[PDB]
């Protein structure tokens, strides 16, 4: 009944959070001031379980090796081997050759499966290892209060319903109901997705326990202030514990590439059993007993199986994944490398994914003008004009009044990514001034702070007074920052270009509308003001304290506003631009507040400029929001409150009829529902995320993508791909790479599949026309696994035949990896020419040695007879067994060599699906080496001493080598004019029938 | 006699070839 | 759906609108492929000589063969049961059915050679400038007590085992017997110049189980092949060509035990392979059980 459990886990949560503290403690049986008794604490601690999450339920043993050994393809090779062993077992009905033949073959198949499995396993294992190196868990001991006494204990020993105090920097030990607070801002960024630190208070605010201020949450750090609360939830019963357990309990789903390979297998086995059965019937129709007919059936069916293609495919994927790793894009699973290329929809998280999740100075107000700062992580943007003195004054104000200072070990670090002790805004301002205006060290210690007023519980104005560094005016300098409206209430004079003024309502309301414009932009704005002091009235020795009014808190000089927000990562906007350019639909899914969500959306290009939401239309036209027709709105910001009341058809409609979509204030479960909703459309969905709220989403997605550093642990475990450098642009590279490796795969496949016609046909007409066997088993293996390997791998290094990021995402139903047209080429056309070349070489050799082709018919019966030592050729000569057999085996080697020769042409034409070879070209080096090494290998096998003893391969009389040549040239010319006509006529009959 | 072939010479030729072709391939994949 | 697509409006499974197009294309295509193949095979057939094969080097050490080619080199039979030796007997009958005196009637295509081994008969060159070559006669009387005409055996070894050995036919081959300087060739006649010798032994070079007494029938009484029947000019220039035969009778043997016999033909033009037991030499296991 775990179905019901996961059904309760996909539902958004509920709480007791709204209670009189009297009723709270009445329910939980606790003292608010004194907590509860140690006896009771230890009683509850052993009553259920310690406070911590149950370790991930998944701990698969290295026996998971077996996983790599089956899949769908390795399975095909397995049943191949099994059939071989069965065939040899049937050949135990007599005294039989397969000691070198069928047993050999089955064992070889087994070997391929096992080895490839070993390789892939080692790769995934390696990724898992480098991932393990990244896990660091530091014990953080909670501060409890029991029997009235404050005691700091291991966080795992915390129980339900006992008093807990959290301080600045402290991580919240378990889920709490805040009874009391002072200036307390907790950071909910990872859990609910709220960007800026949310304050916490005793009072009940919002009905939804996630947005309310009287609840503090597990795994969240308290940014500032202090708070006391009773523990509502402990361990797995907590919020992120439920999220985590939901994440652990979801399903991966079948990756697109795996499905394509499954279908491919269906094709291959299809023609396998068709040939096998039809030829079984055919064989019975002539002479051969059910014994022979069965052996032939197994023979053909197994023969149709591509042994080496497992290796080549695995290696292909591994190579691409290698490049991915080079770019600091790590893939947990090997087949997940493709998925991006098949993705038509990207659901992205906002904070920590699309953005930096770091409060940063955005815009500044100087001389009634807005100057945008550089918000990028790497400082790749444009610096403002700092020549003006107004900026100097402002920067000194922001730098001098703060609690913000750099910590001990931040020097060598970049000024942005380096750590800072202080508030959000204070951190942002500190970094900004340290960046643009130079160091705030000698600058803040230049002016000596006398008496300061920290942010007040009411009106939140923060002022401080310093002495004068300047050599002209020895006046005391006063500085204050605070909310724009209150500081507007307390300010009179305004400063411009280094000289003062009073306030006129024109530029005062210019300031007002500038403040409302920047505030509407999603940013948080702070008023900055200063005043010189009348040092005649306040002498150099005057000590002013905080008691009475020392300074004229009114008639001050208002300087400007400094606004701040968490900016998108530097690489993000361009990335979203490319993804949109490739035809991928970008959807923003965040639990953050709508007002900021829409702004960031318009910023990163998820919502393009000029596209109006329903509400934008309603606002412009001065109309009730209900009136306007939703069809007229291309973009929409969907509120999470509504998403709870929404049905399947409704969500389907929202996703269908809106091009640019932002879901805001969405619970993790709802992220899951959105992903599933995009999957109901039958589309491939990729999810990019940062925090734990993306755990159920990233898991459910066809491919999940985490952030290597800014990402949390649970969502990192749930992800099928990790970005170690945290570069969003990588996603673009991804969808490029995966879209390329698709095409190349086809080529590789095609190549190998072409070889099976000239491989199988010798054993076919061996049965039919009763000629001596043209091509042996060892030779066939020397082609499949011996030679073609290096070319088939080299085909992976093929490049883009056109601009791929231009074309739309593939259709999973329509466009296939291996489809009708491929088979119709490889099996139908090219492979046939190959087979003909092979048989031609065969007849050349046998005719030159005294057996004319016409005479070779029906001969095999006596030919394969060991004991007939007088065998008449066309010249009347008598051959023994070993002599004519040596000729047959020296007919195997050239057939093999011929396969290589035609595989030259096949390799060059498989290089390009569309372009003529004189366009795309031979610039592939691995391919060249493929040809060279291939030819050299064949020549070696033929001419190496003792090879006729070992592999029963004999030295080719050299002119044999040229028999295959005209067939290779034919293959080349033919596919070249095919890839000409396809280019010239893109109707097209050749394009519809052949192009694959 | 027609019944004697030089197999050792052809053998040598093929092997020499294999060596040259392979090391040339090696020159090719290393482009510096 | 997904798959039931066998027939609907309007496609034959799978898609049947254009089937004529593609079928025609493959008829044309495979037709042209076939044509090209037959072309290459035709030039290839233009490059082969109608008289001599282009490569003789594979058969170079001709082999020694037996009349009653057995399942594996073995004659095991009962001296009593008529059906015991019937297979062997019939094989011999059909083998020597070609050699009977009324089988060569024609003085047109047949030629009577010496009653004593003679020098090789060289006829012109291997082209067709000369007419179809005559073939030297071989009369079954040259083998006494083994298939000699009517009188005896006729049980064809029924009392005691006998097998005729034959040399493999090779076009242009002119056997050179070992020199009169020959190294330890064991009992044999002085007719070494014009005959190609053959001798039998129980086990090759090592300790033997050896039980045997062997009587040989050659041309004129010499245990070998007369050089006068060589060289062989091929099936085209010499159809109905009869190659030399030589009989070996085992008189004295241990009946109910199986022993093995190897017959080696000696010469410079002759050679032996260790991998091919039938190349230049001969192997037979015989058990006559009663
Ligand atoms: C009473 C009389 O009985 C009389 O017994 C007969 C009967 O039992 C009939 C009995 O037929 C044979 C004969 O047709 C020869 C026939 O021999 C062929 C079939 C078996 C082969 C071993 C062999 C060599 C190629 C090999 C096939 C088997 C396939 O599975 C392959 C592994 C397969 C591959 C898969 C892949 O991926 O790569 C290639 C395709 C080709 C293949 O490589 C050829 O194998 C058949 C089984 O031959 C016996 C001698 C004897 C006396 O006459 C006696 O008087
Ligand atoms: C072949 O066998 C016949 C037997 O029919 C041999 O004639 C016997 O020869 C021996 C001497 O070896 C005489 O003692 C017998 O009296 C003969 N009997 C008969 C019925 O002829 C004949 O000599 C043998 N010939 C050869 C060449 O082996
Ligand atoms: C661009 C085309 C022609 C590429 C093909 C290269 C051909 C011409 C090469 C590749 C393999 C080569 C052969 C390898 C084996 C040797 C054996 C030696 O004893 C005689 C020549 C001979 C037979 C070589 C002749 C040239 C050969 C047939
Ligand atoms: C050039 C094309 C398009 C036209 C047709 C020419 C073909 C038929 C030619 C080109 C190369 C030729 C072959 C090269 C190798 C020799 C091996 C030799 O031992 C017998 C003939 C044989 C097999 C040749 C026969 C004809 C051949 C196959
Ligand atoms: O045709 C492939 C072959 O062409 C080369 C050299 O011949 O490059 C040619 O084609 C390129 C087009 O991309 C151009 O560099 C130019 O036309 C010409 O050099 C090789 O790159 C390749 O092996
Ligand atoms: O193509 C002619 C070229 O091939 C050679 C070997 O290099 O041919 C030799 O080996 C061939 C094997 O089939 C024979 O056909 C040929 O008779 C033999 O000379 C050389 O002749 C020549 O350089
Ligand atoms: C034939 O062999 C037997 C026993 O094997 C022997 O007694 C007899 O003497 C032999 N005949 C001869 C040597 O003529
Ligand atoms: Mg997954
Ligand atoms: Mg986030
Ligand atoms: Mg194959």
């Amino acid at each position: 009944k775990e179905r019901d459990m996961d059904e309760l886990k996909k539902e958004v949560s509920m709480d007791d959070h709204k209670l009189s503290l009297d009723e709270l403690h009445r329910k939980y049986g606790t003292d608010l001031s004194r907590g509860l008794t140690p006896a009771r604490a230890a009683e509850i601690l052993a009553r259920d379980g310690p406070n911590a999450l149950t370790p991930p339920p998944t701990t698969p043993e290295w026996v998971k090796f077996c996983r790599q050994l089956f899949g769908g393809f390795s399975m095909l090779l397995w049943i191949g081997a099994i059939l071989c062993f069965l065939a040899y077992g049937i050949q135990a009905a007599t005294e039989e050759e397969p000691q070198n033949d069928n047993l050999y073959l089955g064992v070889v198949l087994s070997a391929v499966v096992i080895i490839t499995g070993c390789f892939s396993y080692y790769q995934e294992a390696k990724s898992s290892k480098i991932m393990e190196s990244f896990k660091n868990m530091v014990p953080q001991q909670a501060l409890v209060i029991r029997n009235g006494e404050k005691m700091s204990i291991n966080a795992e020993e915390v129980v339900v319903g006992d008093l807990v105090e959290v301080k600045g920097g402290d991580r919240i030990p378990a889920d709490l109901r805040i009874i009391s607070a002072n200036g307390c801002k907790v950071d909910n960024s990872s859990l609910t997705g709220e960007s800026e630190p949310q304050t916490r208070s005793p009072d009940f605010t919002n009905e939804n326990p996630l947005e309310t201020r009287n609840i503090a949450f597990f795994s969240t750090n308290c940014v500032e202030g202090t708070a006391r609360g009773i523990v509502v939830y402990t361990g797995d019963r907590t919020v992120m514990g439920r999220i985590a357990t939901l994440a652990s309990g979801l399903e991966g789903g079948q990756t697109p590439i795996a499905a394509e390979i499954e279908h491919f297998i269906h094709i291959i086995t299809g023609v396998a059993v068709f040939l096998g059965v039809s030829f079984f019937i055919l064989s019975l129709i002539l002479e051969y007993t059910w014994l022979e007919a069965v052996i032939f059936l197994i023979g053909i069916i197994v023969a149709n199986v591509p042994e080496g293609l497992l290796a080549t495919v695995t290696v292909c994927l591994t190579l691409t994944a290698k490049r991915m790793a080079r770019k600091n894009c790590l893939v947990k699973n090997l087949e997940a490398v493709e998925t991006l290329g098949s993705t038509s929809t990207i659901c992205s998280d906002k904070t920590g994914t699309l953005t930096q999740n770091r409060m940063t100075v955005a815009h500044m107000w100087s001389d009634n003008q807005i100057h945008e700062a550089d918000t990028t992580e790497n400082q790749s943007g444009v610096s403002f004009d700092k020549t003006s003195a107004t900026w100097l004054a402002l920067s000194r104000i922001a730098g001098l009044c703060n609690r913000a200072v750099f910590q001990a070990n931040q020097e060598n670090l970049p000024i942005l990514k380096r750590a800072v002790a202080g508030d959000a805004s204070e951190s942002a301002l500190l970094k900004c001034i340290e960046l643009c205006c130079g160091s705030v060290k000698e600058m803040r210690e230049r002016y000596t702070k006398i008496v300061e007023i920290p942010f007040n519980s009411t009106n939140k104005y923060q002022l401080s007074i310093h002495k004068n560094p300047n050599t002209a005016e020895p006046r005391h300098l006063l500085v204050m920052k605070g909310a724009p409206e209150r500081i507007l209430d307390r300010c009179s004079s305004i400063l411009i270009h280094g000289k003062e003024q009073p306030l006129d309502e024109e530029l005062k309301d210019a300031f007002q509308n500038a403040y409302l414009e920047l505030g509407g932009l999603g940013e948080r704005v702070l008023g900055f003001c200063h005043l010189f002091l009348p040092d005649e009235q306040f002498p150099e020795g005057f000590q002013f304290d905080t008691d009475d009014v020392n300074f004229p808190l009114d008639n001050l000089c208002f300087v400007g506003l400094i606004s701040m927000i968490d900016p998108p990562r530097a690489a993000v906007p361009d990335a979203v631009g490319k993804c949109r350019s490739a035809g991928i639909k970008v959807i923003m899914v965040t639990g953050d507040h709508p007002i900021t969500a829409k702004a960031i959306a318009k910023g990163v290009g998820i919502i393009s400029e000029g596209n109006e939401t329903v509400e934008d239309i309603a606002a412009r036209l001065n109309i009730p929001v209900s009136q306007v027709n939703p069809r007229d709105a291309k973009a929409c910001v969907v509120h999470g409150s509504d998403l709870k009341d929404m049905t399947s058809e409704q969500l389907d409609d929202i996703l269908k009829y809106h091009t640019e979509i932002v879901f805001a204030r969405t619970s993790p479960q709802q992220k899951l529902i959105i992903v599933e909703g995009c999957q109901r459309q039958g589309a491939i969905v990729a999810v990019t995320g940062d925090g734990v709220n993306d755990s159920p989403a990233s898991k459910k997605a066809d491919i999940g993508v985490a952030m290597g550093i800014a990402g949390s642990d649970v969502s990192k475990q749930a992800a099928d791909m990790i970005l170690l450098d945290d570069n969003f642009a990588s996603i673009v590279t991804g969808v490029e790479e995966g879209r390329l490796i698709f095409d190349n795969l086809k080529k590789s496949i095609a190549y190998t599949l072409t070889s099976n016609i000239p491989e199988i046909t010798p054993f076919l007409i061996f049965i039919i026309a009763n000629i001596p066997l043209p091509l042996g088993t060892v030779t066939i293996l020397c082609i499949d696994l011996g030679t073609d390997m290096v070319p088939a791998i080299s085909l992976a290094y093929e490049q883009a035949e056109s601009d791929i990021m231009k074309r739309q995402p593939r259709n999973p139903k329509t466009d296939k990896l291996v489809n009708e047209q491929l088979i119709s080429m490889a099996y139908g056309q090219i492979g046939m020419i190959q087979a003909l070349g092979g048989f031609f070489t065969y007849f050349v050799i046998l005719a030159e040695n005294g057996f004319l082709p016409i005479h070779l018919l029906g001969l095999r019966v006596n030919w394969d007879d060991r004991w007939i030592n007088d065998v008449e050729d066309s010249y009347g000569q008598q051959w023994t067994y070993e002599q004519r057999k040596i000729v047959e085996f020296t007919c195997h080697t050239p057939f093999f060599v011929t396969i290589v020769v035609v595989q030259w042409a096949d390799l060059v034409i498989c290089k390009t699906r569309r372009n003529s070879v004189f366009q795309q070209g031979m610039k592939n080096k691995i391919l060249i080496f493929g040809l060279f090494e291939e030819t050299a290998l064949a020549a070696f096998l033929s001419y190496c001493p003792g090879m006729g003893v070992a592999l029963r391969m004999y030295p080719l009389k050299p002119t044999w080598w040229f028999c295959a040549f005209p067939y290779s040239l034919l293959i080349f010319v033919y596919d070249e004019v095919r890839k000409l006509i396809i280019r010239r006529r893109p109707g097209g009959w050749v394009e519809k029938e052949t192009y694959y | 006699d027609p019944f004697y072939y030089d197999y050792e010479t052809v053998r040598n030729g093929g092997l020499i070839f294999a060596a040259l072709a392979f090391i040339v391939g090696l020159i090719i994949i290393l482009s510096k | 759906k997904f798959i039931w697509n066998s027939e609907k409006k309007e496609f034959l499974g799978r898609t049947g609108g254009s089937w004529f197009k593609i079928l025609l294309f493959y008829v044309i295509f495979y037709g042209c492929l076939a044509g090209i193949f037959i072309g290459t095979i035709q030039v290839m057939l233009l490059t082969i000589s109608e008289f001599k094969p282009t490569y003789q080097d594979r058969v170079a050490p001709p082999g020694l063969t037996q009349i009653p080619q057995s399942q594996k080199t073995e004659i095991s039979f009962r001296p009593n049961d008529p059906q015991s030796y019937e297979s062997y007997v019939v094989s011999i009958v059909r083998f020597l059915e070609k050699y009977k005196d009324l089988a060569q009637k024609d003085d047109m295509i047949f030629e009577d050679c010496g009653n004593v081994p003679s020098e090789l008969k060289e006829r012109g060159e291997y082209n067709n400038e000369r007419g179809e070559r005559k073939v030297c006669r071989f009369r079954l009387e040259w083998l006494g007590n083994c298939s000699g005409l009517n009188d005896e055996t006729y049980g064809y070894k029924d009392g005691k085992p006998c097998v005729i050995i034959k040399l493999n036919r090779v076009l242009g081959f002119k056997p050179k017997p070992p020199k009169n300087e020959s190294l330890e060739t064991y009992p044999v006649m002085k007719y070494n110049p014009y005959v190609l010798p053959v001798h039998c032994t129980g086990k090759r070079d090592e300790d033997k189980e050896k039980v045997g007494t062997m009587e040989y029938f050659g041309l004129g009484g010499y245990p070998g092949f007369p050089l006068q029947y060589y060289p062989y000019y091929g099936k085209l220039l010499q159809p109905k060509y009869l190659q030399p035969l030589m009989a070996v009778q085992f008189t004295n043997l241990t009946m109910d035990t199986e022993i093995r016999i190897e017959c080696k033909a000696y010469g410079e033009n002759i050679g032996y392979s260790e991998k091919d037991r039938f190349q230049g030499r001969f192997d037979v296991k015989i058990e006559v059980k009663s």
